[PDB]
């Protein structure tokens, strides 16, 4: 709905109006997760939730750069031979 | 005008003085403009009885002007920038006019590093500049000036190679440009002169048609998928743009000189199949984040859309080969799920409009007809050029009527091997007739060819899959 | 010579110079994904003490 | 991929090689022809004579 | 033909639904409109043109088209049906179609399709509160696209019947101010663009009239729009004919200016028709490249020493050399000024100014005025105020007005203006 966190929220909860946009560019893990480990009046099912939220959005991003890696695959075993 | 060197010598008097001036290191804007301005058609004519080494010495000073701006890598010093990319451009058409000039070229009065000079410059600037700001998924006037010298260098390129051969070091690049912007928005003029370029590459080499295939497989799912402007190709009736590029690709490989004409038009078919064989393979199945099956249905309706038009033929071949496809494809159960449902869908679509157009269109005599279509499309082709392959193809089309006829009676044989004089004739020779009656005739010649009587016999296909093995198939059959 | 240089596939260069670039921009990212794991791994066993 | 990079890369300097001997031929194809020519010329207003 | 204009748009309705019953009963459809032939709606045309022949409170129907627009609007799109009933003899078994009537029809397409590009109302009737709906513009587009793709085929044949008639080519030629230009690029038509470009030359060349001269040039300029593609196509025919122009006049002027014999009448009928066509074709379009002024300069200098040769000859050598001259001062301002041909152009329009003293002490009052007027132009150029747009090394070319001149000037205005 609003905020940094926003996206996580659609993640553990939703998860399907997530998009490759989102996904690939939007934030960084390792940014995020430091984000969250400080953070006050944190209650634990809402931090249980928020992995859920990174858990996720890194195994897609896994995902995303194997399917990646796939078509970098089918791009690199073209050859021109005139014969 | 045999010499008209009334202003042949004022272009001479322009090419001596510059050289003089800097033989014994830029020329500026406005004396190249207006050498550009001129040329184009002063010495269109005149170009012949000029000095060879001139020629030689300029195009290496016009080609160490280009170096500048070669892969160029690039609120004041953007002025500079314009200034330099409109005076390369200029520089870039003087190229592309001064080697193609006369109608008959002398060889080696060029050499292909300024071509491949011209290609890198057209390359790198058209990438940088005119997608980004044209579409905005890859993101005053001097931008639309730009454009339009665009156009007509690429379109000069075009008719360029088409005269002469070239290195395939070349092939592969200018290719790569011909297919290039059939995945932008506002460039259809430029899809134009790249149906051009593409017509000169692949008529004149037989040996990328396999590369073409694939660079055309590689990105369709950059295609706009917009409702504004996707149809842009006057024939109302505006269609897309690359089933009339796939269209001439069908239509443009003839190879006009006997069996060599049988063999080039089954090469020309096998081709065919093969690009619809891989396409359709690839559209099939439902590959991972996105579909090519819209690009199935738009394209086959544009293709049905122009299916009888006397200068858009082979449409009913492509009909032919899709109906042989899926008796092949769906009669099976081997085959994957989304490929069978796909193909009794387009059988559905095809079926449908095709007998809606069938029951609201009819409702040396063909000699006769032969030569009056063929004299106005000859008129055509005098007013509208590149239809010439269509005529050759006609004309292929006509030849392996008349084989099929043969293998199917001495009275037959008389009246085709008078067939075949008139046809060798035409070949030997290579009014008043409307677009109208043009549409007309070319439907009744279809209606002659056995093409639009098998629909009951695909209803039969229909027939033969009404039990199935699989519900779904044939509920939504 | 020329006999002999027949049968090998051309646009090495630009195969080569394309595939380099894209070859780096998997390096980064693969090498990001790792560190990644590492550091959900010991946020894993913070959140376990 | 690095090891088919690499493969690509001696295949890189035999391409360089073979373009080199591609553009020589062709200019000695054009120097014959020249001479040909040249000496069509010549045999020409020979004949003439 | 009332001032204002619901009034007469009223009456407009009621006359189209009085005097249109040729198959129109104003009743259902099937024969109403069109019988699916080429032929019903002729004699509704037909007693438009007679309504406008017997309407001689006006010379032009774009009154009578305004307020026949709205309620006609089916009927004055239908281009076809009177270009078979202006062309082409219909199966009708009609009489000739009157060169009256002719140039009546003519007249009626020149309002009509006028009215269906820019849908503002003339002068008198005009307002200025004007908005386009989704709807309107839409009508505007396909309408623009269908008389393009209509009248580029039309055109040619028209020019054909009537390549003579001055004023039907005057008349013709003002819609292709309303042609998009790139529908030629996408309909591949630019083969009848050259082949009208070719009739028009063959009239531009058979036909001396400054009017229709006027009205070429700018078709010319509508179509030099450098915004199109077929900007090269079309300078190709513009260079031509200005070079055979150029060189027809060098023919002619250098026999002229000597006495000989004699200089008859038609050495004099030739220079002034070609200089009426160079100082036409001049005004629009920027042609310095052939640089005339020194046959025109020539000619002025010897119209001063000796004063017994015709004056529209002398108003077309002066229109020319001024054209020249501002097309000159178009190619300053460009952001690359030298000095050289600054001095070189500073001493042309000196002697330019001379000559306009000249003229101006010329006893003919319409040479007076027009170097009064080539004048005030020349001093307007070098103004004051062309300093205002961030000019520099334009000083050097400011010229001051003289006292005499401007006591001559004075004198010039009292006699033949406070009258």
């Amino acid at each position: 709905k609003r905020g940094p966190l926003a996206k996580i929220w659609l993640a553990a909860h939703w998860d399907k109006k997530l998009t490759k946009a989102h996904v690939f560019e939007c934030n960084l893990e390792s940014s995020v997760e430091s984000i969250i480990s400080p953070k006050v009046k944190m209650a634990l099912r809402t931090s249980g939730h928020l992995l859920l939220g990174v858990v996720r959005i890194y195994h897609r991003k896994a995902k995303y750069l194997l399917a990646d890696c796939n078509e970098a695959f089918i791009k690199i075993k073209m050859a021109f031979r005139p014969g | 005008m045999m010499d008209s060197s009334t202003f042949k010598r004022f272009t001479a008097s322009i090419e001596n003085i510059l050289d003089n001036l800097e033989d014994m290191l830029l020329l500026g804007k406005h004396q190249l403009n207006e050498l550009g301005s001129e040329s184009a058609k002063i010495k269109a004519m005149g170009i012949m009885d000029k000095l060879s080494t001139d020629k030689t010495v300029k195009v290496l000073n016009i080609l160490e002007k280009n170096i500048q701006d070669g892969s160029k890598l690039s609120e004041r010093l953007w002025r500079d920038l314009i200034m330099e990319r409109v005076t390369k451009s200029a520089d870039a058409c003087l190229t592309t006019i001064n080697i193609m000039t006369s109608p008959n070229m002398p060889k080696a009065v060029y050499i292909e590093d300024v071509i491949e000079r011209v290609i890198q410059y057209t390359k790198f600037h058209l990438q940088n500049t005119l997608y980004p700001q044209y579409d905005p998924v890859y993101r005053q006037r001097v931008i639309v000036m730009l454009y339009n010298k665009v156009c007509d260098i690429v379109s000069s390129l075009s008719e360029l190679l088409e005269i002469q051969l070239l290195t395939d070091t070349t092939i592969l690049q200018v290719s790569s440009m011909g297919i290039t912007p059939f995945f932008v928005e506002n460039v259809s003029e430029l899809q134009l002169c790249a149906i051009k370029l593409v017509t000169a590459v692949f008529s004149r080499y037989e040996k990328h048609r396999q590369l073409i295939l694939e660079e055309i497989f590689t990105s369709l799912a950059r295609l706009p998928t917009s409702k504004r402007s996707l149809r842009n190709f006057r024939l109302p009736m505006y269609i897309q743009m690359v089933t009339a590029l796939v269209l001439q690709l069908i239509q443009c490989v003839v190879h006009l000189p006997d069996v060599v004409i049988t063999n080039s038009y089954e090469t020309a078919m096998r081709t065919a199949q093969n690009f619809l064989s891989i396409f359709l393979k690839k559209c099939g199945s439902k590959q991972g984040e996105e579909d090519y099956r819209p690009l199935f249905e738009n394209f086959v309706q544009d293709l049905l859309s122009t299916v009888n038009k006397p200068e858009w033929p082979a449409a009913e071949l492509l009909l032919s080969l899709l109906g042989r496809l899926l008796v092949h494809q769906f009669s099976n159960k081997s085959t994957e799920m989304a490929l069978r449902v796909a193909s009794l869908d387009y059988l559905g679509t095809v079926a449908a409009r095709l007998r809606k157009d069938a029951v609201t269109s009819k409702m040396d005599e063909i000699q006769q007809l032969q030569k009056a279509l063929l004299d106005y499309l000859d008129e055509n082709t005098e007013t509208d050029p590149s239809l010439v392959f269509s005529r050759k193809f006609y004309i292929a089309q006509w030849f392996r009527d008349t084989t099929l006829e043969t293998e199917k009676k001495e009275i037959e044989t008389t009246g085709q091997i008078m067939h075949r004089a008139e046809n060798r004739k035409k070949f030997l020779r290579s009014d008043t007739v409307d677009y109208d009656d043009a549409c007309l005739i070319v439907r009744y010649l279809a209606s002659m060819r056995p093409f639009a009587q098998s629909f009951d016999i695909y209803l039969t296909q229909i027939l033969r899959v009404l039990g199935e093995n699989a519900i779904a198939v044939r509920t939504k059959a | 010579e020329l006999k002999k240089y027949s049968h090998v596939n051309k646009k090495a260069l630009d195969q080569f110079v394309n595939f380099s670039e894209q070859k780096e921009k998997l390096i980064k990212r693969q090498e990001e994904l790792d560190r990644g794991y590492k550091s959900i791994m010991e946020l894993m066993n913070v959140l376990e003490l | 991929i690095e090891e088919r990079l690499h493969t690509l890369e001696e295949e890189k300097e035999e391409l360089a090689q073979y373009q080199k001997w591609d553009k020589m031929r062709r200019a000695l194809e054009y120097t014959i022809y020249n001479q040909e020519l040249n000496e069509t010329r010549a045999k020409l207003d020979e004949l003439s004579a | 033909y009332s001032a204002h204009r619901p009034v007469a748009v009223a009456a407009g309705e009621f006359l189209h639904k009085k005097l249109f019953s040729r198959h129109d009963p104003q009743a259902e459809e099937a024969l109403a409109k069109r019988r699916g032939r080429n032929s019903p709606n002729g004699n509704l045309i037909r007693m438009l043109v007679l309504f406008f022949l017997e309407s001689e409170l006006h010379e032009h129907a774009a009154y009578l088209v305004d307020s026949l627009w709205e309620s006609s609007q089916e009927l004055l799109k239908d281009w076809e049906c009177m270009t078979e009933l202006l062309l082409e003899e219909p199966v009708q078994g009609e009489e000739a179609m009157s060169d009256r009537q002719e140039s009546a029809l003519i007249e009626l397409m020149v309002c009509t399709i006028r009215q269906a590009a820019e849908a503002h109302p003339p002068v008198g009737r005009g307002t200025g509160k004007r908005v386009l709906t989704a709807k309107e513009r839409k009508t505007q587009i396909d309408d623009r696209n269908k008389l393009t793709e209509h009248f580029i085929i039309t055109l040619p044949m028209l020019l054909s019947k009537y390549s003579a008639d001055a004023e039907k080519v005057a008349n013709l030629l003002q819609i292709p101010q309303y042609f998009d230009l790139e529908i030629y690029s996408t309909g591949r038509m630019e083969k009848h663009l050259d082949a009208l470009l070719k009739q028009i030359k063959f009239v531009v060349e058979k036909h001396v009239e400054s009017d229709v001269l006027e009205a070429c040039s700018k078709t010319y300029s509508i179509l030099c729009s450098e915004e199109y593609t077929i900007q090269n196509r079309v300078d190709i025919a513009r260079s031509q004919l200005i070079d055979e122009f150029v060189d027809r006049f060098n023919h002619s002027v250098e026999d002229l200016l000597q006495e000989g014999e004699e200089a008859d009448d038609d050495d004099i009928y030739n220079v002034l028709s070609t200089l009426k066509r160079l100082t036409s074709f001049h005004n629009a379009h920027d042609l310095t490249k052939w640089d005339l002024f020194g046959n025109c300069y020539r000619l002025l200098k010897t119209g001063i020493e000796h004063g017994a040769m015709p004056e529209q000859i002398v108003v077309q050598a002066l229109q020319c050399s001024h054209y020249s001259i501002l097309w000159q001062l178009v190619k300053i301002t460009d952001g690359s000024p030298s000095k050289e041909d600054l001095l070189v152009l500073r001493k042309t329009v000196k002697s330019f100014l001379a000559v306009c003293q000249q003229c101006l002490s010329n006893v003919n009052t319409p040479v007076k005025e027009q170097a009064f007027m080539l004048l005030c132009d020349l001093l307007m150029i070098f103004s004051h105020q062309l300093m205002t747009g961030g000019r520099e090394g334009l000083q050097p070319l400011v010229f001051n007005p003289d006292t005499g001149l401007q006591s001559e000037l004075l004198s010039f205005v009292m006699d033949h203006v406070f009258i």
